[PDB]
């Protein structure tokens, strides 16, 4: 009955899913990111400024019946991120977080979600690695908050290393979308193939070859390469993570140069969490373009459900029969005892009739003795 | 009939200060009744709301006409000739408010005659807004709250202080304007081209 | 004005507070028993304006399912979904659902209305009893007075079953009641006057409009014909202005001839104003073989008008953390988490000049000693 | 200010209604025009007078409670979000459509100049005749004679001023009377205030 | 009833606008321009490519609800015929006439059309002269065709010459938007003034001042200006145009070099016909760009049928009682012989009943003496 | 596939083709006494949608006037505005109209069809006669037979008042209708029988689907009830089967279950198709106190079957035409002007290389004298 890629949340799933969502976007208010909410359509023109061509594409479009223009319902909420701190973000450093729904018109995988909770972190203004170290312990705090038996493995590259490689070898369009393509692919003896006749095709083979060894791949490479410094500090950056990662945060850290997806908008480091043997990053982070700094992650809240568990709950029950039988002055003493349950987080409904029965019924408040009290079922 | 100039003007400070640049281009005006003669016998004189005065000149029912850059910016100079800056009648469209109130938390409701120059504005200001419109005089919206602020001319800002409000913001000058039907410019420049030329020479 | 009209952003501390204010809500409306859904943005039309009005069509925005090119919409209003949900697993019984979610309007709803409101609330199905509407009211006012508002909502009732009767028991046309209806939510009274002297029982019509406030006498009123379905509504309606202003000490005011949604309720319906405002800030009534009765809110709406506590923004000095050693950075970070947990929002400096908007304070070093100092 | 505001026109409908208001235990303390917002001898009403242009717009936003304005301004303005409960049958009056004295419309399309564009489009409809409507603000029988427009939509009594000018009336469109407008919130809200004076009116009346 | 600028055209001027629309269309054919009929919507990547914003905001959109993409309702052909050209073009000279309906949102002037009759020529890849003269040739065969008691007026100018004074004065942006705003409102005082302080201003205040006069303005002009060969080439244009138009066709002609309006799409010489002491120009043409050449114009068929007046027309009516007293055969001669008058032109209307009347009866074709005849009635 | 589905240029011969077709077939029309009409592209949806089908409503595009904030709508049929201008002008006598015009589809009519149509129709108004039917039949038919076509029309008559008059004396179900026409539309007959077994005079609904195509025994086959409006419709569409036999030798085939405007048609249906093609070319009936019917096409069908003489493209010599002097180029021109109206397509070149396509003369000078030869 539902269009592919959209399901009902409901009932405790749609309770872990608020308690999710909350505690989240609690946690980066208290690292210190200004909570943003942008609307869910803006007109086109301001909505995808600077777009993708895939971007552009997953956007639904609508007509504002007011001015006859075109609309979209956001597909991502990054750009309007974008938006906000060109308005309000002034030269220094400034933070946003943001949760909200996005809309795209087709699945990303297979069976994937059009319909996902995207929530997510970003730093605007500040050039140093600094940054992105944040970042990486703001995620990795919020990873932990979780309680997951699921194992995050974190992958990361830099699409700037080949793109100094690109620019240093003098490429044409076509060759580097060939390289792309075949990295993508991972065929290496094809790879090694196109390499023989392309220049500097030693250092793009090196880079599917030996990239996963960061700390010898700068050795690895051209004079020409080690020479060039946009190259080097790639690698150093690289170096820092993958160490920041292991260290602090005890993470397993796989590198890899030759990932480029989103190579026209990623302008650096590139970071892609996979929780256990999923296809899709749970997480996508990276470097990005604002003259302006920029840099952050998002995740879809909604497929944290599957791996995170709240403890179970208590749905209660007042006996109808027995809390008609009490004068005015006994409800008010059950409903005192009854407003500091609720407090307490217990799930307790007034029953309207003797056969009202709540779902997932855990336990009955009873009257004995004089007592009201709780018992399980 | 008539195949001289027709010329719009507004009732008040417009023809008071027009009138030595009249006077200077051979047009006396015989009385001070809805069109008026003038010494010179091919131009003639209507006199109506300062609001109309483009609405009479683009669709041609008069040749020429003066009306203030606020009415022009308002209501659209789309269909006429803006020919000469006449430097009278000169005040300021600006946003105003009450006295020492902070702006709202909420989103701005400004109520005003300039709806289009109140919306353009804040545009260029990068600021949403709500715009209600008035005929009538604006200082009493913000005392009742129908706006938080107004957009009015100003010159000297008395009226603004005597219903308890302040100037908040500069959108720009205002001065007013010669204006001229884009036939009647073609047409009867023969009739035009003295009067611009006395205007202009007391002008400076 | 870079976005659409009725389309905001909601930032920094409005966005803080609006994320408290849905979390609070909805938490509350958890423990009172409600359970809480949460629909998708988008469905095929089939199931979304399933015995939907032609209001609620035409505030729908429409969009291409490119897999199977069927017609989708983005939602306008949940209310429709929890019907869905409830038909599959709601049961014979009781069942209360709670919700809060965005939906999106084509057009304002009325004067500078918002088309992107935040949309929250609850429902009881299952229920015939007067006892349910009574739930939700006590519900809802525990709700509105845990918002520590100066803000005055004053209620209005009405119902639907009323003038749907004098309608049937008078063999309306349906462009009769429609100008009936455009007469009544304009309250042109003389005119309805005029058009009732030719309208079949048109003299209980007009008294609808003309003494339908007075809820006391207003079957009183009406034609020998007129005075079941009715006279249970005037009862009804009159429990419920008694319960408001007993239980919760309320301001309620009647008006029979409101009948916005006269597609979809079917009977009593409630609409609750903040302060001066002409668009309702709650909107519930009696809808639909299920019973069913609930509301929503905006809660953006609530925003103007609601108040948290100044927060705590601390900053740690630059120079002072990169002066410590790995170990010291670890008890400091430890401490700083300590600080986030109580909700102290503690930004950690990337350079020098590195400030947080609306710094309130700043942990610093003193004889081996971090603590807390106002600026 | 929690009692209730009143929207008032300066001039002819002011005087035509404070029989009604005097009546109703509402006297002004001040005449209005000798030299914006005026109390009055009950405390909880006080009186607001603007042009009859805006009455509606202050009584549809709530700046002001209630409101009187003749209908020709509601129908202009359209009264979507306001309550019209009564026909005071003051300051009565008709809009019209006029044109020069005897002659003929013209063979090409009508122009009408009007400030009642709405009304003008309306009707002219309803007579399944097109036209091209022109906005005017300020006084409108100058726009025949110069031809800006071959008729006009005005409001007349008499028609001394239409004949004054040279015109004359030429179609009805409808009647015209002040009406008793009332912000849809006040009406629920403030009801208790509102009833009295509403008794008094249409007693009066 | 109808939305302004949106109007029946009935009965005989419904006619007329068929006539007319056909004639020129075929006049167009005939002097070598190939038809193209393109389609009222497309896209808005094809439809609005290389579009001003006064287009874009004119046209306009609705979704393709078979692929959720923005199309739009066209409101100018010319776009389309440079689409058709790209495609079927070539290198060579083509020539392309078309009429056609296009929407536009907003009128254009006082109470103008938003459903007009667009009907265009356009030769490309010809950068001669020659080819502005042709189509001067085909649009007034064309306007003289009509018989009209009308004058045209005609204005030229050219884009050029202002372009390379701003380019030869480095302008900046703002000045040159004021001198446009300024020749535009033709502010003579306030261009002298602004032109004191302005660099090579002299030459700015001699195009509103000595524009009109063509055979002079190259001589009052700055040796700056005068050396550069794009202000006199342009000059010489102007001025073959003139003379060509006055000899060839005893046109009416006026120079205003100020005309800057499409100072975006026009990349020189402008054309505009005015109908009478009409606001609107009746025709539109110009020098614009496919690295491909172009030059064409149009114009509002529908703003013809006020100022052209054909033949009335004969409508007849058969007798309903006689027709039929005839046996088959007779029946048989009277259909050849309104057969006949039909291919002359004759509205000849076989009634169904005795009361059948046609709408503006000239004839009746009636029996007499053995012999069907036209009497007027 | 740049453009968009059901969206085609029609270019250069095609195109010429296009009009000469439109203009033809137009006077045509006028020469048998309809008056033409030529309504504009938009209007506002309460006058373009009144009466309007829900197919209807869904094909005509929406789009909003900026001067006044409503709805107007891009033309899907041009019928409406036809009985617009009848309603203003008409009258209450006979009236004829034709037109031709653009009309746009949001979506495509059935496989691979056109969006962008240009409509071609005739009407006749105030004749309840059969007669009026004929007149169109024949007015249709000599524009066919003018056209020199190879293709062969084939007829399909229906007649929506049969059915109309059974669901009315089976007192039938919004749903039932839906079902028996989706059915019909399917000729889905195992599970027509099925449906009709529980259906008040299923029998009758049966033998429509099953024993429609012949009309001579349809009415004996039906129940008695049913055997007054379904008498006169048995007859009508069998008047109209032999005058299409007998005058133009037409292939016809009967089936009343053709219930396609189901809600704009009152009575008779007329549906003609070219070739093998799946839409109709033609689709004309009765529709709507005044009385109206006729017929409309899309004149872009026609291009594949029909086909202009050849045309006579000629080429002035570049070289020869300079040489001459100004008087001598006068006289070539007057020559050349002659050969225009004539029909012959000159071009006079701008170079030595300007070559016109589908070059088929050269007019050349030889001995002080312009001729023409081919190439
Ligand atoms: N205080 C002012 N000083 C100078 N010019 C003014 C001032 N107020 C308005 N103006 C300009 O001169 C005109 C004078 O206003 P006025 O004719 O009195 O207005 P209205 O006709 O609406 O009553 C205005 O139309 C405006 O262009
Ligand atoms: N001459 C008149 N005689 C009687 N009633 C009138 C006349 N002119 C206007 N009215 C009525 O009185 C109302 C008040 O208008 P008026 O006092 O003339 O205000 P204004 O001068 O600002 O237009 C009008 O809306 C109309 O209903
Ligand atoms: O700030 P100040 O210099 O005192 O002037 C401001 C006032 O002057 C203008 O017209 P004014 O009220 O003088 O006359 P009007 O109402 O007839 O326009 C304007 O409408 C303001 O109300
Ligand atoms: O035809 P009559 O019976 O005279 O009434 C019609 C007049 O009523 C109004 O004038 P008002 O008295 O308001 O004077 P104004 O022109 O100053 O507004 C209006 O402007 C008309 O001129
Ligand atoms: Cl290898
Ligand atoms: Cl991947
Ligand atoms: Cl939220
Ligand atoms: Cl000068
Ligand atoms: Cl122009
Ligand atoms: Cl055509
Ligand atoms: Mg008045």
């Amino acid at each position: 009955m539902l269009p592919d890629g959209v399901a009902d949340v409901l009932f405790e799933d749609a309770h872990k899913q608020e308690v999710l969502r909350h505690q989240l976007t609690q946690q980066l208010i208290t690292h210190g990111y200004q909570l943003v909410s942008p609307p869910m359509i803006e007109f086109t023109e301001s909505l995808l400024s600077g777009a993708s061509e895939d971007l552009k594409r997953q956007t639904f479009k609508i007509i504002d019946q007011l001015t006859g223009r075109l609309m979209g319902i956001r597909a991502d909420i990054t750009p309007q991120i974008l938006r906000i701190d060109a308005h309000h973000g002034g030269d220094g450093i400034a933070r946003y977080c943001y949760a909200g729904d996005v809309i795209h018109t087709l699945p990303s995988g297979l069976f994937g979600s059009r319909t996902p909770l995207q929530l997510g972190a970003e730093i605007f203004g500040c050039e140093s690695i600094a940054a992105d170290i944040e970042l990486i312990d703001v995620l990795f705090s919020m990873i932990n908050s979780l309680d997951m038996s699921a194992v995050l493995h974190v992958d990361l590259g830099h699409v700037t290393i080949f793109k100094r490689l690109a620019e240093l070898a003098a490429l044409s369009a076509s060759d580097t979308e060939q390289l792309m393509q075949l990295y993508a692919n991972k065929n290496l003896p094809e790879l090694k193939q196109v390499c023989q006749v392309l220049p500097m095709g030693s250092d793009f083979y090196t880079l599917a070859r030996f990239g996963h060894d960061i700390a010898n791949l700068l050795g690895r490479l051209s004079e020409n390469a080690q020479q060039d410094t946009k190259i080097v500090t790639a690698i150093d950056e690289l170096q820092r993570l993958k160490a920041h990662l292991q260290v602090q945060w005890q993470c397993a850290v796989s590198i890899d140069v030759t990932e480029l997806s989103g190579y026209h908008y990623h302008t650096g480091i590139v970071f892609n969490g996979y929780i256990n043997s999923e296809t899709q990053p749970l997480v996508r982070g990276g470097r990005f373009d604002g003259p302006r700094q920029a840099t952050g992650f998002s995740m879809d809240v909604s497929r944290l459900l599957a791996h995170t568990q709240l403890d179970a709950p208590f749905i209660v029950l007042i006996d109808y029969d027995a809390f008609n039988n009490l004068d005015s002055a006994q409800r008010q003493l059950l409903l005192q005892q009854v407003a500091s349950l609720r407090q307490q987080g217990y799930r307790v409904t007034m029953p309207l009739t003797a056969e009202d029965m709540p779902v997932g019924l855990t336990h009955r408040l009873s009257l004995a003795d004089n007592q009201w009290r709780l018992h399980a079922v | 009939e008539f195949l001289g100039l027709t010329l719009a003007l507004s009732k008040g400070r417009i023809l008071e200060e027009t009138m030595p640049l009249l006077r200077a281009a051979g047009v006396e005006l015989l009385e001070d009744k809805l069109i008026f003669p003038t010494s010179n016998p091919n131009v003639r004189v209507l006199i109506l709301r300062a609001s109309d005065v483009p609405t009479y000149v683009e669709h041609g029912a008069a040749d020429f006409g003066v009306a203030g850059k606020d009415v022009l910016l308002e209501h659209g100079a789309n269909h006429v000739y803006e020919l000469l800056d006449l430097k009278i009648a000169q005040c300021k469209l600006m946003t105003a408010g009450v006295k020492d109130a902070p702006l709202p938390n909420r989103r701005l409701r400004i109520a005003t005659k300039y709806v289009n120059v109140a919306r353009a504005y804040f545009a260029s200001q990068g600021q949403q807004v709500d715009v209600i419109k008035l005929y009538g005089s604006m200082e009493l919206a913000p005392l009742v709250g129908l706006g938080d602020l107004i957009v009015d001319v100003v010159d000297t800002g008395n009226t603004l202080r005597a219903n308890g409000l302040e100037a908040r913001d500069h959108i720009c000058d205002v001065s007013s304007r010669l204006i001229v039907n884009q036939v009647s410019y073609k047409r009867k420049f023969a009739l035009l081209e003295p009067i611009l030329d006395s205007f202009k020479n007391s002008i400076n």
